């Protein structure tokens, strides 16, 4: 029910974004489309499907091709799960990217609170002990740390999609379907 | 395999 209009999420979203752009070093590989020619790297787009980088998600943001603000989180996720796969965890880029990937964790729940949801978080805090998604690279002995994408519920009502750990609690039932704060 | 050269 909830439509965003695309001056709406650039407004919001863009300063999470331009706090990457600020980060010097670690954003300066991040600021266009892996060119693997020039990069050296023949063999990128056997490992990345699906590219993605700074300035595609600001000409995204810039041209209203996100609807709703957890496609724009998804396309920043996209870009550093791509490099944390691609780089060697010891290579400069993957170091940066995880830099670049702190300063977004910190940006972004103010903002998507101010959008309304009741944060921006992606993934799971840790790995689930042991007895895909559009930011997921995709694929044509094991160790545990891999985090999942924390799940979600949608508001009946405005169509909000919200962690279930966020909005759905232990001691309240929901027997017509989960409605958020405001809309209630 | 490659690397960021
Ligand atoms: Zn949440
Ligand atoms: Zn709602």
């Amino acid at each position: 029910k909830k439509i965003f209009k695309p001056e709406e999420l650039r407004q919001a979203l863009m300063p999470t974004l331009e706090a990457l752009y600020r980060q010097d070093p670690e954003s300066l590989p991040f600021r266009q489309p892996v060119d693997p020619q020039l990069l050296g790297i023949p063999d990128y787009f056997d490992i990345v499907k699906n590219p993605m980088d700074l300035s595609t998600i600001k000409r995204k943001l810039d041209t209203g091709q996100y609807q709703e603000p957890w496609q724009y989180v998804d396309d920043v996720w996209l870009m550093f799960n791509n490099a944390w796969l691609y780089n060697r965890k010891t290579s400069r880029v993957y170091k940066f990217c995880s830099k670049l990937a702190e300063v977004f964790e910190q940006e972004i729940d103010p903002v998507m609170q101010s959008l309304g949801y009741c944060c921006g978080r992606k993934y799971e805090f840790s790995p689930q002990t042991l007895c895909d998604d559009p930011s997921q690279p995709q694929t044509t002995k094991k160790k545990n740390d891999t985090l999942d994408p924390e799940p979600f519920v949608d508001c009946k009502e405005c169509g909000r999609k919200m962690h279930q750990i966020c909005v759905l609690h232990y001691d309240i039932i929901w027997p017509s379907g989960f409605v958020c704060d405001n809309c209630l | 395999r490659h690397r960021k050269v």
